[PDB]
RNA sequence: GAAUCUCUUUGCCUUUUGGCUUAGAUCAAGUGUAGUAUCUGUUCUGUAACAACUG
RNA sequence: GUAUGUAUUUAUUUUAGAACUAGUUACUAACAUUUUUUUUUUAAAAAAUAAUUAUAUAG
């Protein structure tokens, strides 16, 4: 229902280079086909090229000191037109060097594709939206929400119906209570033959080996004060 | 106005947004035990869920249980301080003060040249006033050549109790603990305050004939 | 001053509870040879003054850092995160990257 | 201290990192002198011989 | 996610001696080796004419990519 | 180290290892050193091994042994790392300590090729002009060829459907996508990155360049055009090959036949003798310097073609996660690197016979000569180079010597090279085959 | 000097990224009908006192 | 479409709101079967060509 973009090369507007860095911060910078997949209109390497050299903060956008451009006459005439070794020997884009190379020396149609588009400037925007727009922000903060697998989101559903369960198993335990019939709680059952009951017995009781001093009367207070608190419980009910 | 920081904070706002009886609460510790056994059978390290099953087992009134969750904790990390302290505390809250001279006697003598340990062992014989007890902890506690915070602490311990003769017996065996003339210096100070004209004039002799 | 050790830590941690302890003053030994074991005589107060005192000490201590975790959320002029734990994982490159250059 | 690490490929638990975290010789010269001098050469010299065809 | 640990411990010996064991009998423990042993003109037309302990950067590796990548 | 940290420590370790194997330096900026010192010491541990292993797969590849189609995949891709962790390297040494190519033997290089483009009287290629005459079907010839791709498949990934869209619209509006070719051979100087893959022969590895579908298309047209007009201008002489006019088994055939029809090559009577020398010219490509290349290649076409050509080379190549940018080297994967090849080809077959000879094997300009014929036989005996040819890298020389001429040689060799001991016999090499 | 409450820097970081390999690999052009999600628009806004009984 | 997992108790253990309205996006679903070659003009003109399909797909 969408009829099929074959050709996505396009002007980057606002909102791609904002979807594009906020995608860059959680995804990464070497999968390009999961942030450009976040964005349509564009393509795995136009993202790589509107990184590399656009939105990068790394790159140079300032105006050339003295030095620099007098480097980069002396340099553009030693090597000539290889503008991608010299942009590396000034560490500022190319797209800026050849402008500015152009600026030194002097002293586009309608219906034409621009193969410059990512190296060039982003179009602010009308003030309310475009439709895909709306659309494509919100399946970027959609994808942009989650951390998680399928096993993950499972135990999440899992943990929440296996405590909704458990409510209405007291339910109806209280409601028989109420009529005078106390049916006791039913356990789980064992998967396997020696699956460990934690109420039996202290499962791998460890005593504390005892040293010089005497410990009679406070075991004595602390059984007063355990009993004491079941028969608590029994009752008023915690 | 779109920015990618508008577009985060929409993200994070997005994803941020009964026992009556003894049976339930059987259930509910039934549950709770799964729980905790699962979590450290299956990581046997991660002293900090000891930690807090041993304080479930504190919270259901029921002492021999976490006193045992603390042992089975001790046998995995015995290099642990603060399951040491936990373990001392959780004695001493509940008013079981011999277990815990137990468990301090275990301490300071299974890791003796750890500090804290023979510190904790000297607030609990103050808070209860028992000055004899602390008199002989600080006595084998400084028998071992410790370093000067034990000493200082004696002194400070025998000045506190107004044993005036006592302090002179500890500078005696400090200054051979550790000769350096920061320590005969102290004991100077200490004799220049509560002690003697003569007496200090023989420790400052007994200084320079060594020295 | 930087870090602090551990033996030092130790120490001043001791002096503070002496130090409270003697504000909080202002306001035998029997050996049994049949067994071994010996019995400490003491009082049932300063038993309860020990209790209480090591309870309200560890609610003050709780209290504080429960206070701090919501004066440490409301605070959200870090950096963008998208969830409680990445805004918590935020500040701790923010506090190491700051202190180192 | 070990700084924490931040890595550009894997993202475990998805977090959402600060974007500025995760982010000549002298023969080149003498070479295009002699080259141009070698073309101001080779332009004077058919320029010379131009001259004795006219002749 | 939350699978894929990096082992931080190992299996203990100690925790598999309680076990009481089975005998099956293994190919590779029937007996074997028994016996212990013991010690006691044309030429002048022409213009021109007259282990570093890295591998990766030795000269074998070199000759390798060069043989291989045509 | 309360043991939660060990385990955070441990990512250096993983996030050093990924940055050995994609070439990036790994600089955490606030490491302690000695713990960097550790964690660079086990990673060249482990590289070394990997390497190693790398060797001993390949070997057991090509010998014939049996192996699992997986481990032929992990070895393709250890093996990609591998090479252009070599080529990263030697473009940075290149970097550093300057060209090879010192400056007095590209000077007389620079004389040899205007002497011998004097002597053609070549006239240059021009730009195309705005209304060219031919450049309809010069057009159609060159989308032909990046169509023939396509002729099979029809499950097509993306970016073979943006190729077959833009050669879809270049069919339908023919006349406006080569007027955006003209202007893109006029102002166009930086160009998009360029992939490489590697495609495997089991005795060997290959790669494949694959540039964008928008420059293809341009590159195939200048291309088409350059080869037009150099072969209406006759730049490349007889010798050259592969020709237009010969299936390989004919230039073998011809090759023999025409060894066979020279003056009494086969007679030996007294004393004489012939020698055939064949021998690949080297890395001929990956030697090429692109400021030699520009003052080299302008002689024959218009100074804005030139000036794309050699603004083409220098772009970014890139595996997997990967770059480097290539300053030094020529692309092969190039529409129109094969002109470029042929071009200095011939500089180099120039210097190696010489002004004299390359008029005797060309012929003169105004009537040019077959593959093997002289104008007369007199030309022919008149030196001792008698045929010359040369395939993509290789060159073929017939030479025939009288007695006094090869005495003579071997006494100069013999002369600057003894050999009191005889074995000059030990690192000859001879086919096996027969 | 000393205690109680409360705020700053300073320590502590306390829900504070838990393996491997060929970046592990590939690719996101189908119609109806149906389910789930969300998103735009319009209108309207008995009580008190007095007389009597204390059962 | 498999793998794999989960659910299925009776034979009784003593005492700021209110109302109205319709389509646009994604994702999922073993759930479902209107020709070929052109030409020409600005709808009409020409030319042309030949007893009828699968129940089969899995990590």
């Amino acid at each position: 229902p969408p009829v099929p973009i074959y050709v996505k090369g396009g002007v980057w507007t606002n909102v791609e280079d904002q979807i594009l860095k906020a995608a860059v911060q959680k995804y990464g910078t070497h999968q390009w086909s999961k942030v450009a997949s976040l964005l349509q209109k564009k393509t795995a390497r136009q993202s790589e090229l509107r990184w590399n050299e656009y939105l990068n903060p790394k790159l140079n956008f300032t105006e050339f000191s003295k030095e620099e451009d007098a480097q980069l006459l002396d340099l553009a005439r030693e090597l000539p037109n290889q503008w991608r070794t010299i942009a590396d020997m000034m560490a500022r884009p190319a797209q800026v060097c050849v402008e500015r190379y152009n600026r030194l020396l002097e002293s586009l149609k309608a219906g034409d594709i621009n193969p410059n588009a990512e190296t060039q400037m982003a179009r602010p925007d009308n003030g309310d939206l475009e439709d895909e727009e709306k659309e494509m922000l919100a399946e970027a903060r959609a994808r942009l929400l989650n951390t998680q697998g399928k096993k993950a989101t499972r135990k999440i559903r899992e943990r929440m119906l296996e405590e909704s369960k458990r409510i209405a198993e007291l339910q109806k335990r209280r409601e028989l209570k109420q009529a005078g019939i106390n049916v006791a709680i039913k356990k789980p059952k064992k998967k396997y033959g020696t699956d460990i009951d934690y109420n039996e017995d202290i499962v791998y009781e460890q005593a504390p080996m005892p040293g010089i001093y005497d410990t009679s009367t406070e075991d004595r207070q602390i059984k007063k004060k355990f009993e004491q608190f079941e028969r608590k419980v029994n009752r008023k009910g915690l | 106005h779109v920015s990618a920081e508008q577009i985060l904070r929409d993200v994070y706002k997005k994803g941020q947004k009964d026992i009556l009886d003894l049976e339930e609460l059987r259930e509910y510790q039934r549950r709770k035990r799964t729980e905790y056994e699962g979590y450290l059978k299956r990581n046997r390290l991660d002293m900090g869920q000891w930690i807090r099953y041993a304080q479930f087992e504190i919270e259901q009134h029921d002492m021999r249980r976490a006193r045992s969750i603390f042992e089975r904790a001790l046998l995995v990390d015995s290099s642990f301080i603060p399951l040491w302290i936990r373990y001392i505390d959780a004695e001493l809250k509940v008013k079981c003060i011999n277990h815990a001279r137990n468990l301090m006697n275990r301490a300071i003598s299974t890791l003796p040249r750890v500090d804290k340990l023979w510190y904790k062992y000297l607030i609990v014989e103050e808070s209860l006033n028992n000055v004899e007890i602390v008199r002989s902890l600080y006595t084998k506690w400084c028998s071992l050549e410790p370093g000067v915070n034990a000493w200082n602490s004696f002194v400070d311990f025998e000045i506190r109790q107004k044993n005036w003769n006592g302090v002179r017996e500890i500078y005696s065996k400090y200054v051979m603990a550790h000769p350096q003339m920061q320590t005969w210096l102290k004991w100077v100070r200490f004799e220049n305050r509560h002690g003697n004209t003569e007496f200090t004039r023989s420790v400052y002799s007994l200084a320079i004939d060594t020295v | 001053r930087g870090g602090i050790s551990y033996d030092q830590l130790a120490k001043l941690s001791y002096e503070k509870t002496l130090r409270n302890l003697a504000t909080q003053t202002q306001n035998k030994v029997q050996k049994d040879t049949k067994t071994g074991k010996i019995t400490i005589a003491d009082d049932d107060k300063l038993v309860n003054k020990l209790a209480v005192s090591l309870q309200s000490e560890s609610k003050k201590r709780y209290e504080a850092r429960k206070r701090q975790m919501q004066n440490a959320k409301t605070l959200y002029g870090v950096e963008s995160f998208i969830n409680d734990k990445n805004k918590q994982f935020n500040e701790k490159l923010s506090r190491e990257s700051k202190g180192s250059e | 201290k070990i700084p924490a690490a931040v890595s550009n490929w894997k993202n475990p638990n998805g977090y959402t990192v600060a974007l500025e975290r995760r982010v000549i010789n002298d023969g080149f010269m003498k070479l295009s002198e002699a080259l141009e001098n070698a073309d101001k050469k080779a332009r004077q010299e058919i320029r010379s011989k131009m001259e004795l065809k006219r002749l | 996610t939350t699978s894929h640990r990096p082992q931080l411990e190992a299996r203990s010996g100690a925790k598999a001696a309680a076990y009481t064991p089975t005998g099956i009998e293994h190919a590779r423990l029937l007996p074997g080796h028994t016996t212990l042993k013991y010690r006691k003109s044309w030429r002048k037309g022409t213009a021109f004419g007259r282990y570093i302990n890295d591998m990766t950067k030795s000269e074998y590796h070199q000759e390798f990519l060069h043989k291989h990548v045509r | 180290i309360r043991q939660k940290k060990a385990r955070t420590i441990l990512q250096h370790l993983s996030e050093a290892w990924r940055c050995w194997k994609a070439n990036i330096p790994w600089d955490v900026p606030g490491m302690p050193a000695p713990i960097k010192k550790i964690i660079e010491r086990y990673i060249k541990s482990k590289a070394d091994a990997w390497v190693s292993a790398a060797h001993y797969n390949r070997e057991r590849i090509k010998r014939g042994a049996h192996v699992e189609k997986t481990m032929v995949k992990k070895n393709l891709g250890r093996l990609t790392r591998l090479w252009i962790k070599n080529e990263q390297e030697r473009q940075r040494q290149i970097q550093k300590n300057g060209p090879e190519i010192t400056p007095e033997e590209a000077t007389t290089i620079f004389s040899v090729m205007v002497e011998w483009l004097e002597s053609r009287s070549f006239s240059p290629i021009p730009f195309p002009p705005l209304t060219y005459k031919n450049d309809t079907k010069i057009l159609v010839l060159a989308l032909e060829d990046l169509k023939d791709v396509y002729a099979s498949k029809v499950r097509l990934n993306a970016s073979e459907r943006e190729e077959l869209a833009l050669i879809e619209e270049a069919y339908d509006n023919p006349h406006d996508t080569l007027n955006r070719i003209k202007k893109y051979l006029l102002t166009q100087r930086v160009f998009k990155p360029v992939d490489i893959t590697m495609m495997e022969n089991y005795q060997n590895i290959s790669p494949v360049y694959s540039v964008d579908p928008l420059e293809k298309i341009t590159d195939a047209y200048l291309d088409q055009y350059l080869w037009y007009e150099a072969d209406q201008r006759k730049l490349f002489p007889n010798w050259i090959k592969p020709s237009d006019s010969e299936i390989p088994p004919l230039l073998v055939y011809k090759w023999t036949q025409g060894i066979n029809n020279l003056s009494e090559i086969w007679d030996v009577s007294r004393g004489q003798s012939a020698v055939l020398l064949e021998t690949t010219l080297g890395e001929m490509a990956e030697k090429i310097d692109f400021t030699l290349l520009n003052r080299l290649l302008r002689l024959i076409v218009d100074p804005n073609i030139a000036d794309y050509i050699t603004a083409k080379n220098n772009v970014v190549i890139n595996f997997k996660d990967m770059s480097h940018v290539n300053k030094y080297g020529l692309i092969r994967g190039l529409k129109f690197a094969s002109f470029i090849f042929q071009y200095y080809g011939l500089v180099i077959d120039l210097l190696l016979l010489g002004q004299e000879r390359a008029t005797d094997l060309a012929g003169p300009a105004n009537n040019p000569n077959e593959f093997m014929q002289f104008k007369s036989k007199e030309v022919e005996k008149a030196h001792p180079i008698r045929l010359y040819t040369r395939y993509l890298d290789r060159i073929y020389m017939l030479f025939h010597f009288e007695e006094d001429e090869g005495e003579e040689l071997t006494d100069e060799y013999l002369a600057e090279n003894p050999d009191p001991n005889f074995e000059n016999s030990i690192g000859y090499n001879n086919r096996k085959c027969w």
